[PDB]
């Protein structure tokens, strides 16, 4: 993990909503001086979207070093305050926080893209059973697992020994 | 002397079912005892 | 002997004009070919036994003995076995109860309560997840339909919640279904224990499958639905949802999740009880403020179902046992108090609200009776099944964590306040003012009720009638090393 | 026949048997499903029984 | 109204009763009185004071200890003999 | 010009039965108390005391359970522990 | 608030009988409740002929402050009525037909 | 309320028709018994007085 510059990567956000509340505005005007007038404030929520997502996506990066599906939470409750101050309730307020970050959560899981990573995907994988003595990847299976891999990844206790009770209380 | 209401008989439709299973279920379960201790096993093996 | 037995059942139709008299028949004839099979049922071996394949490509139409096996996979272990006895017990009632209520398109109403039955039943001879899956989703659309034409005035809004929040769970089961068809190439139930999956992927799995799980049994806080779609569900709809289709979730947990997950369960198992003890202490409080018959004993369901899972979770031979023994006593006692609410006092006075009832102790003094002796079962009086399910799944979850068993013990007394809480008020006090007297309970109610409860009472004085079928399976699914 | 039977013995509180509507309630009354349930049911129950006992 | 207040608080007394039951079971192996006190002297004392606690608490219930002790004066709602 | 068949009889749908006598007194005060109680998530509303209930119920106890069930998880063994012995394991 | 009105009447002799039944309640001893009584029927009987609306109002208000300070725990009722132990006791059943609810079963 | 006016159901002390209150079940006869000699304040003073 190198950081995210934030602020940088925040002023291009800033512009790129800019210029889409702009292309909305437009359209919203052909559809219906006056553009900006009966906007909407379109462009201040494609500015605002723009500015909350970006920022706080990158601060919480850089922050928990870490890149993954959290980040993306943080950064859709951010931008779902902003698109909820719209509604001037707080119970309106809460809910789009809470709602948006939580289905950008699901987005920042799943992989945070639309389309696939083609490379890390079953069909492009090493699949089925593994051979010989090979350590475990993703999408392969096994026969049986080594022990330590359990007590590991699982922990000791709960009935999770390094050694099966009858051999070790065996008597001699 | 307290009053006295009208006569019911003492076995009643309910009586006879219950009892009637309720006792042959009993002696069917003696019966396949017996037939074990007789014949090895029991009947309904 | 199919051709032979249409013929029959078109010319009864014809002269007679009402099915029903066929369905109890077929229905008590399908009861003894299972008390048959029992018989002949080998318990010394933990192998399915009765199997057989449908919709193999070589017999699309018939049995296959092929040596590739493509279609659908059937047959039963003890696990299996126990729950098909109880659908199979249950369902003769179910159309007995009934019998003199439907009085418009009875034909259809009998139809569909027989078809949900079957649909069950076969559910649990499924030996794979693509026909459990099927077999699973198919009552949704017969549920819909029964709930929608005979149910109560809510029935509308009863319907859409039972067909949307079970597909709505069944989806991300089939998320996690197709995950294992494409990961593995099987799907079979015989030897998925064999295969041992990533940690990560055995995580990812679990997710949809116990998603499912919450949907169906229901567990905290999706439950919402299960007051409603009983409530305004007829009878039968009740006493099938109640008695089987809950336990099928237990099932579901036992057959799909446990030998193919095992890791990832003991990774997830204390989410599990945080959940369980949320569903137990929540929903028992908010019995209490219920004012719906009916409503009150749909809550009294998900608690004793949070119990049955804290039970099967547990990771312990006892607790296994003791869930399984509290879903078939569930499913003895909970139709039996639906009966009662939405069976006789609904079918007498047309109205479920509490505060109309009142002291009917006084004009129908077996009612009562039966009323007292079905909520102490209901609470868990012992030498009653659930008092049996109730202790061994608590010794599990106490086993499990110490902690969180020993709070879940609080259930003892929830239970008691509300179903106490509501009895006290209809047996007792002066007669209601706002009613008029009726017949008492009659002897075909009389009769259904005491199957029940002696069903209740004769696994909970000796549980261990049981135990030939399920001693197998109280090993089969822990994991300890 | 099922409508005229029924109602006469629901508005009447008298049986369409012996022939002028007598009074004679106690006895001589079958419902339908009980020949089917009790020959059929209850001895598939006792025989889940008997089975379960022997088969533990 | 009074029997229900006695049946849910003897109800409280067998909740914490059956919370004993399981730590038995656990600790023991098994509910017998021979064995229990066969092997009792042995136990560990914090798993017999969670055991006697929880049984002191469901005979505090029944024994209308101040605790749990409203109920025993609404009882003679009944009957005299009872 | 547009106009269903002549060929088509439709009569009433009448749904047959008993009427039997009406056996409960209704009460209009219960009824509407009733529907009230039942259509209340209809015009629920978050208020003060709503949210806090909400906020107590659905975040902070589940919040307390699983701290509790996973700083727990494995912690005690009690089969068979004798006295001097830890019944914890960690 | 009249000096003298069927209101005033009903009002006070309403306080009295109040009086007199917590006197009751209070003192076990027959004839100690016998001289609580007399004493509380001179009291009543000094401040009879009260006029001036202010004087009879603040009287009224102390004595109703004095009676719900000398309020009883439990009133002493007889069995058959509210508060009394028999009450609703074997309460004899409404005598009623059955109403039928089913043209087939009973 | 008083246990004398006379009622449609005397044991519940209510008149047909009488609206209810949303929090009925709060207040009706089968509600928890509600003492009326101390505060419930001053109640839980001498209780851990006591
Ligand atoms: C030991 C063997 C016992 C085994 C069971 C015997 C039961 C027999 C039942 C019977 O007789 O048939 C009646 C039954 C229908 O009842 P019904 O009488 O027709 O009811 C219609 C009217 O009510 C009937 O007319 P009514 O309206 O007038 O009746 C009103 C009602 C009363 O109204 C009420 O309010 C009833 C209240 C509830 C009662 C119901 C609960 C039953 C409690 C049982 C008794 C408890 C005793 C305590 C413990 C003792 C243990 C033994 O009456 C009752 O129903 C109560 C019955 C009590 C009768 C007791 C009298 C017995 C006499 C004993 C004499 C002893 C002889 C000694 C001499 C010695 C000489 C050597 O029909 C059946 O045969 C059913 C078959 C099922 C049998 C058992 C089920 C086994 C299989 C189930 C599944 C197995 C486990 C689950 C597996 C799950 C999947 C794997
Ligand atoms: C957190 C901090 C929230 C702090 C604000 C408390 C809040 C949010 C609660 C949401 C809970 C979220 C839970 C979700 C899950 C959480 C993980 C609930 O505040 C509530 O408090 C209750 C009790 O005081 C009131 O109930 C009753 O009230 C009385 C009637 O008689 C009785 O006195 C009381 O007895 C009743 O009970 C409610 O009316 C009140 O809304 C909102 O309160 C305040 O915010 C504002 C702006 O939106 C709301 O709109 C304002 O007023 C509007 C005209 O009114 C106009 O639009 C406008 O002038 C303005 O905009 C108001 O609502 C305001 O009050
Ligand atoms: C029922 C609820 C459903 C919701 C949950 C579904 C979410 C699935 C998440 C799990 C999963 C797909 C699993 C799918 C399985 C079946 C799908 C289930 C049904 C689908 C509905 C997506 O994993 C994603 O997780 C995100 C973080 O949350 C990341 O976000 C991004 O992070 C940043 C980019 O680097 C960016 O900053 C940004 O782009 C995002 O921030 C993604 O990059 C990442 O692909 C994991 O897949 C992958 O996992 C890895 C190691 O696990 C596997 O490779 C391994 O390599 C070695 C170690 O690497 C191991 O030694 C080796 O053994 C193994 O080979 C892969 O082969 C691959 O398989
Ligand atoms: C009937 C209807 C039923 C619907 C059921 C709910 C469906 C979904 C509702 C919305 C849930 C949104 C979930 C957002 C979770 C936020 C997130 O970013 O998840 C990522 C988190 C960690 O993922 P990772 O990057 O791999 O880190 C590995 C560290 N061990 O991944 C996780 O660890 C999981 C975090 C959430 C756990 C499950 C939440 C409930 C499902
Ligand atoms: C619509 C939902 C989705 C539909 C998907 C699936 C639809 C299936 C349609 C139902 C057909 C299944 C029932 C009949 C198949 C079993 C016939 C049979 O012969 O059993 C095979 C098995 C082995 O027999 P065999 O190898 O030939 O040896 C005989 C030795 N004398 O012999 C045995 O061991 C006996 C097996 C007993 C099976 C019990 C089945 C319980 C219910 C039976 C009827 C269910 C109909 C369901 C209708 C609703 C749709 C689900
Ligand atoms: C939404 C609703 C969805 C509905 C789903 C239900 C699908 C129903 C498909 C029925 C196929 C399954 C039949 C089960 C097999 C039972 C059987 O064996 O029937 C006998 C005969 C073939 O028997 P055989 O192959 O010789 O094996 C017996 C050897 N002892 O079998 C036959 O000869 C075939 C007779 C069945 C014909 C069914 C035709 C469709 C029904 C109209
Ligand atoms: C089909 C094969 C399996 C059927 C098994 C039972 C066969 C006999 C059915 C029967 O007894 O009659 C059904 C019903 C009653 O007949 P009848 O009295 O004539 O109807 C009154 C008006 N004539 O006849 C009818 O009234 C038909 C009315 C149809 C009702 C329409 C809505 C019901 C839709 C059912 C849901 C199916 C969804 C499928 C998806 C998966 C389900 C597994
Ligand atoms: C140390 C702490 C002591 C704990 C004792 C156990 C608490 C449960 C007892 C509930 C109970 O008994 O209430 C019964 C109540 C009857 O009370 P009452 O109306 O005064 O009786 C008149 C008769 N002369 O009748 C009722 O009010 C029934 C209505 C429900 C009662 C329980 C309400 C739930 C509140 C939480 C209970 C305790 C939760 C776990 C602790």
């Amino acid at each position: 993990f190198h950081p995210y510059n934030t602020l940088g990567l925040a002023t291009q956000s800033a512009m790129v909503g800019l210029g889409a509340g702009v292309v909305a505005a437009a359209a919203r005007n052909s559809l219906a001086l006056t553009t900006f007038s009966k906007s909407g404030g379109v462009v201040t929520i494609f500015t605002g979207a723009s500015i909350a997502y970006v920022f706080t996506y990158c601060s919480a990066a850089n922050l928990r070093e870490r890149k993954d599906g959290w980040n993306h939470m943080w950064a859709g409750a951010a931008t779902g305050a902003v698109l909820g101050a719209r509604t001037k309730l707080v119970p309106a307020f809460i809910g789009w926080t809470v709602l948006c970050g939580a289905a950008c959560g699901l987005f920042g899981w799943t992989g945070a893209r639309f389309n696939a990573d083609r490379k890390a995907s079953l069909e492009q994988s090493p699949k089925g059973f593994v051979q010989e003595d090979a350590h475990q990847t993703f999408w392969e299976v096994v026969h049986r697992r080594p022990l330590s891999l359990t007590v590991e990844q699982l922990g000791e206790g709960r009935g999770i020994n390094a050694v099966p009770i009858a051999t070790a209380t065996e008597a001699p | 002397g307290p009053e006295l209401t009208p006569a019911v008989p003492f076995f009643q439709p309910y009586v006879l079912k219950w009892a009637g299973v309720s006792l042959g279920l009993v002696a069917f379960y003696q019966f396949n005892s017996s037939y074990e201790a007789k014949n090895g096993h029991t009947w309904v093996e | 002997i199919l051709l032979s037995s249409l013929y029959l059942f078109n010319r009864i139709l014809a002269w007679q004009g009402n099915v029903k008299h066929f369905y109890l028949f077929a229905s008590n004839l399908l009861l003894l070919f299972i008390v048959v099979l029992y018989i002949n049922f080998n318990t010394f071996s933990n192998s399915f036994q009765f199997n057989f394949e449908l919709f193999n490509s070589l017999n699309p139409f018939g049995l296959s003995n092929s040596d590739i096996s493509n279609g659908l996979l059937f047959g039963i272990d003890g696990l299996s076995l126990t729950f098909i006895l109880l659908t199979v017990l249950l369902i003769p009632l179910t159309l007995l109860g009934n019998w003199y209520n439907i009085n418009f398109n009875s034909n259809l109403y009998y139809t569909l309560v027989l078809a949900i039955g079957l649909v069950i039943l076969l559910n649990f001879w499924a030996l794979d997840y693509i026909s459990f899956y099927i077999l699973f989703e198919a009552t949704l659309p017969l549920l819909f339909i029964l709930i929608h034409i005979y149910g109560s005035s809510d029935s509308e809004r009863a319907s859409f919640y039972v067909l949307m929040f079970t597909l709505s769970g069944s989806l991300f089961m089939l998320l996690s279904i197709v995950v294992i068809s494409i990961v593995l190439n099987t799907t079979n139930f015989i030897n998925h224990n064999l295969f041992v999956l990533s940690l990560d992927l055995q995580t990812i799995i679990w997710l949809g499958l116990f998603i499912a799980i919450m949907v169906k049994t229901p567990l905290f806080p999706i439950h919402v639905w299960l007051p409603v779609v009983h409530s305004e569900s007829p009878l039968a709809g009740s006493m099938i949802l109640a008695g089987l289709i809950l336990k099928l979730a237990l099932y579901a947990i036992l057959r799909l999740l446990l030998p193919l997950l095992c890791e990832a369960q003991i990774l997830y198992t204390p989410m599990i009880y945080i959940i369980s003890l949320l569903t137990i202490i929540l929903t028992s409080l908010a019995t209490l403020r219920q004012i719906d018959l009916k409503v009150i004993i749909a809550y009294s369901s998900i608690s004793h179902m949070g119990i049955a899972i804290l039970g099967v979770c547990s990771n312990t031979s006892l607790g296994i046992y003791g869930s399984i023994v509290l879903g078939v006593a569930h499913g003895f006692v909970s139709p039996a108090l639906f009966l009662i609410v939405g069976g006789i006092l609904y079918d007498r006075y047309h109205i479920r609200i509490v505060n109309y009832y009142k002291g009917l102790t006084t004009y129908m003094p077996q009612l009562a009776t039966y009323i007292i002796i079905l909520s102490f079962a209901n609470i868990g009086t012992p030498l009653t099944g659930n008092f049996t399910g109730e202790f061994l799944s608590l010794q599990g979850g106490f086993i499990r964590n110490p902690i969180i068993g020993g709070i879940s013990c609080i259930s003892v007394l929830l239970a008691a306040i509300y179903q106490l809480k509501l009895t006290n008020k209809l047996t007792g006090g002066i007669s209601s003012i706002y009613m008029h007297r009726t017949n008492d309970v009659t002897i075909r109610e009389k009769f259904i009720m005491n199957i029940l409860i002696i069903s209740t009472l004769i696994i909970g004085i000796c549980p261990q009638i049981m135990y030939n079928l399920l001693y197998w399976t109280v090993n089969n699914y822990i994991y300890i090393i | 026949l099922k409508d005229y039977y029924y109602n006469g013995r629901r508005i009447l509180d008298k049986i369409p048997v012996k022939v002028t509507w007598e009074i004679k309630r106690e006895g001589a009354e079958k419902e339908d499903w009980v020949n089917q349930m009790y020959f059929l049911y209850a001895p598939s129950l006792i025989l889940l029984l008997i089975v379960m006992v022997y088969k533990s | 109204k009074s029997a229900l207040s006695a049946v849910l608080m003897n109800r409280f007394g067998d909740a914490f009763f059956v919370l004993g039951l399981c730590v038995i079971a656990y600790v023991f192996g098994t509910l017998n009185y021979s064995t229990i006190f066969a092997t009792a002297y042995l136990i560990n004392t914090d798993l017999l004071v969670l055991i006697m606690l929880a049984l002191f608490i469901a005979a505090m219930a029944k024994s209308a200890q101040f605790g749990l002790h409203n109920w025993l004066t609404l009882a003679m709602e009944g009957p005299t003999p009872v | 010009e547009l106009k269903p068949s002549s060929a088509i009889q439709r009569g009433p749908l009448n749904k047959g039965g008993w009427d039997a006598p009406h056996a409960l007194h209704n009460d209009g005060a219960i009824d509407r108390y009733a529907h009230w109680r039942t259509f209340y998530q209809e015009r629920f509303k978050y208020t003060r005391a709503t949210g806090k209930s909400t906020l107590i119920f659905l975040v902070a106890f589940p919040a307390l359970i699983g701290y509790v069930a996973y700083q727990s998880e494995g912690l005690f063994e009690f089969a068979g522990k004798r006295r001097g012995e830890s019944v914890t394991t960690r | 608030p009249v000096p003298f009105s069927a209101a005033n009447k009903k009002l006070v002799t309403s306080m009295y009988r109040q009086s007199l039944k917590l006197a009751r309640n209070w003192i076990s001893n027959r004839q100690l409740f016998r001289q609580k009584a007399v004493e509380i029927r001179h009291k009543f009987d000094q401040n009879a002929q009260i006029s001036n609306p202010r004087l009879l109002a603040r009287t009224l208000d102390e004595t109703r402050a004095h009676l719900y300070e000398f309020r009883h725990p439990d009133p002493i009722v007889p069995p058959s009525f509210p508060g009394g132990t028999k009450y609703e006791r074997n309460v004899p059943p409404r005598m009623e037909k059955i109403m039928q609810h089913n043209l087939y079963e009973p | 309320k008083n246990p004398y006016k006379k009622y449609d159901d005397q044991q519940d002390r209510r008149n047909l028709e009488e609206p209810l209150s949303v929090n009925d079940d709060l207040y009706d006869m089968w509600s928890p018994d509600r003492f009326t000699h101390f505060k419930n304040q001053d109640a839980l003073k001498y209780f851990i007085g006591f």
